């Protein structure tokens, strides 16, 4: 549902800025 | 009427801020005062649960609430014999004299009809029917003839169903077909569009919205802001990139739409993301677009899911045509994605058919399966050839 | 700085890169894209993604 | 004469501060000189503003002073030269909202209410609110307006050229 | 073609190519079309030239006729050539 | 405010009243562009 597409998708933002 | 069922629709789920249901309740509170809500106010309660509904002071006795101003009082139920009796009573008596003297003709019907309205707003629409049946044998022109079609209209907004309502709109549409402006029509048109959205008929809701104009605002039926996230997000859902250059993202009332507030979202965060291919920013105004656009909205948040669900399987079509190939890891990581995230959604969407693509594991490409020649004559004649005559053979199999 | 300006920049960027990829996709195609980047002088993902636009 | 000389040495030198209260101290000396006539003062000292250049914040506040004192009498018909010059004013603050709900109320009294030949000015201005706008709509009906009418009134070489 | 005709542009494209492309305007309005305009000038210049070029944006079947035509010493038969056209 | 105007006259300022209406692409007629389109349907036998 939103709850998955929406936790998948900020969980990625932490580790795509950090590298 | 709609004013307060926007509002107040945000009550029902909020999600992140509690002083959206006190920044709405503010604008219950002034309408209640001037026209009597107690068939919606009653509905509040009746409508969903275990949030605010639980709180009445007279039909059934619990507190749980969010918001204390939905439960009755002293003040309001004296009101609503006050509303009663000015609306109902007191002109009802100024009617029944002119019923005896024979004034006019089409006065006294539009006089049955404002008179209906108040049944409307006092909960009983036994006698609001009643009253409005009468007066339709009376309606001719299009003169009484909108106001019989804007009591039942108000059925659909107000009371939220899109039962009743169509069907009756329809029979007074059709009986006498003339239409006035382009306005009165969009009446017919407009809810037409709207209860697409109950059905779930996707194209067929932007067929008279997208050519609608920007600027219709009818008010206690509808908002300015409303009618503008429907026919944008739809809109976007319906036509393809072909027509969203020639209509949707060059358009004078829609680029003058989009400039009047933030809240539409889909026009210029949506359409220039997929114009420009741009796929970096593009995910997140998905996120927006659910929560600040279809959540708050009434008919937009039946769907939920189905628009994000969807729209992300359109918009790589539009990658898919323009590449023969493409990068997994530039897929799955650059654009702001997981690899994990990318199964998930590519896998539901590959064995329904709904797209030809090929995914690759080791090698990591993304290529598209083209028909070339084969277009719409290779799997579609076929199936829609031989499909439709296995409905032929029903009838005349079993005969009768 | 100016607002007209700038929006006839990207009609002509678009100009002349229709008649430089005119030039390249009249004779036969199937050449390696980083040979056509080195004809027009710009990044490959650039030159991807005007072309696919297109 | 010699006001003029000096509001324009004021915004020039950064007395601007003082140039504008010293403005709405001109009512006294327009009850007698020219009889009346404030129209032709103010205006000009207004004009001061455009050439040598000045804030945003002075213009707005200059026309929004002298109106509500006793020139009020003379601004009655000639309103118009004040109120196109709010929404001009709004154009380099790149807000045409307020200013496009002032001209949708004072479009209801430039029909042969005050001027003829003023629509060329104020469909001049107008199409330039719906050229941010992007709308091509409204853009080439007011400006078609005022060009059609062009032809029996004259207009200076500045807004013939525009 | 021709320069400075956009005084008359203006009015050939309001009542030829306006009820022709889009027909639901009048309707939506309440107006009907005009059934035809009344052209006053020297033809042959900046005039008779441009008519042709309507039917280049229009795509629509233009009819010459001339004045000095029908000259018959019958009767009947000019009279009935404007019915049938 | 008409001069010398029969029935056809004011039959064709519905016509013309509609093109001023329609530049703005609105299908409803302001009162402004009434008298315009008035002005113009009688000067149309005084027109040079």
């Amino acid at each position: 549902d939103d709850f998955t597409n929406e936790l998948k998708a900020e969980l990625d933002r932490y580790k795509r800025e950090n590298q | 009427n709609y004013e307060v069922s926007e509002k107040a629709f945000l009550l029902t789920q909020s999600k992140v801020s509690i002083e959206q249901r006190k920044e709405a309740a503010e604008f219950v509170l002034a309408k209640i005062k001037e026209e009597e809500m107690a068939p919606y106010y009653k509905y509040l309660c009746e409508e969903y649960l275990v949030n605010n509904g639980q709180s009445d002071l007279e039909h059934d006795e619990k507190s749980d609430s969010l918001n204390e101003w939905i439960k009755f009082d002293q003040e309001l139920y004296n009101e609503l014999c006050k509303k009663n009796e000015s609306k109902i009573k007191e002109l009802n008596e100024k009617i029944q004299k002119l019923e005896e003297d024979d004034e006019g003709e089409l006065e006294q019907a539009q006089a049955w009809i404002n008179l209906g309205e108040y049944y409307a707003q006092i909960g009983d629409k036994d006698n609001a029917e009643k009253t409005l049946g009468k007066s339709l044998s009376k309606a001719i022109s299009t003169g009484a003839k909108i106001d019989v079609m804007l009591t039942i209209a108000r059925l659909g907004f107000f009371y939220n169903d899109q039962l009743y309502v169509k069907e009756k709109l329809e029979a007074v549409n059709s009986m006498i077909e003339k239409g006035g402006d382009w306005e009165r029509r969009n009446r017919y048109k407009t809810y037409y569009g709207i209860h697409c959205l109950a059905v779930r008929n996707f194209k067929e809701a932007a067929k008279l919205l997208v050519d609608s104009l920007a600027t219709f605002t009818s008010i206690e039926l509808t908002s300015y802001e409303s009618i503008a996230t429907y026919a944008s997000v739809t809109g976007l859902f319906t036509l393809e990139r072909t027509d969203l250059k020639s209509k949707v993202i060059d358009s004078p009332e829609l680029l003058s739409l989009i400039s009047t507030t933030a809240a539409l979202q889909s026009i210029s965060s949506l359409t220039i993301s997929l114009y420009a291919s741009d796929y970096a920013s593009y995910f997140p105004y998905l996120l927006e677009t659910y929560a600040n656009v279809l959540i708050p909205c009434k008919y937009l948040n039946r769907h939920a899911d189905f628009f994000v669900r969807e729209m992300r399987r359109k918009v790589y079509a539009q990658l898919l045509e323009s590449y023969k190939t493409l990068s997994l890891k530039s897929m799955a990581s650059a654009f702001g994605v997981s690899v994990a995230f990318l199964d998930n959604d590519l896998g539901k969407f590959i064995p329904n058919k709904q797209l030809n693509c090929v995914i690759d594991r080791v090698n990591g490409i993304v290529e598209t399966n083209r028909p070339d020649n084969k277009n719409a004559q290779y799997h579609l004649l076929v199936k829609q050839g031989d499909g439709l005559l296995t409905k032929l053979q029903k009838y005349g199999a079993a005969v009768r | 700085g100016d607002e007209l300006t700038r929006s006839h920049f990207n009609a002509l960027y678009d100009t002349l890169l229709e008649s430089n990829l005119c030039k390249i996709i009249e004779p036969f195609e199937c050449v390696e894209i980083s040979h056509i980047s080195k004809i027009i002088g710009l990044d490959t993902q650039q030159v991807e993604g005007k072309l696919s636009q297109m | 004469t010699s006001i003029l000389e000096l509001g324009q040495l004021y915004v020039t030198m950064g007395a601007k501060d003082k140039l504008r209260e010293f403005i709405p101290h001109s009512t006294e000396y327009m009850m007698q000189f020219a009889k009346s006539k404030t129209v032709k003062v103010l205006k000009t000292l207004i004009e001061k503003f455009e050439q040598v250049p000045d804030s945003l914040d002075d213009q707005i506040f200059v026309c929004e002073k002298s109106i509500e004192f006793a020139k009020r009498e003379k601004r009655v018909f000639l309103k118009h030269s004040l109120s196109i010059k709010l929404a001009t004013l709004h154009y380099q603050k790149k807000q045409y909202k307020d200013s496009l709900a002032l001209i949708n109320d004072l479009l209801r009294e430039f029909k042969k209410l005050d001027d003829k030949p003023s629509l060329v000015d104020v469909h001049l201005l107008e199409s330039k609110v719906y050229h941010k706008l992007r709308n091509l709509a409204k853009s080439k009906a007011s400006l078609t307006a005022a060009r059609t009418a062009a032809n029996s009134i004259y207009c200076p070489t500045q807004t013939v050229a525009e | 073609d021709v320069g400075g005709l956009d005084m008359q542009k203006q009015e050939i494209r309001e009542a030829v190519e306006l009820p022709l492309v889009q027909a639901d305007l009048y309707e939506q309005i309440g107006i009907d079309p005009p059934r035809g305009v009344l052209l006053y000038g020297p033809p042959g210049t900046g005039k008779t030239m441009l008519v042709k070029a309507v039917a280049n944006s229009t795509k629509a079947a233009f009819i010459r006729v001339n004045g000095s035509e029908f000259v018959h010493k019958y009767l009947g038969e000019g009279p009935r050539m404007v019915r049938d056209v | 405010k008409m001069n010398g105007c029969s029935g056809a006259d004011v039959k064709g300022v519905c016509t013309e009243a509609g093109m001023y209406a329609l530049r703005e692409r609105r299908i409803h007629v302001t009162q402004e562009d009434f008298e315009l389109a008035v002005g113009k349907v009688m000067n149309k036998n005084q027109e040079t």
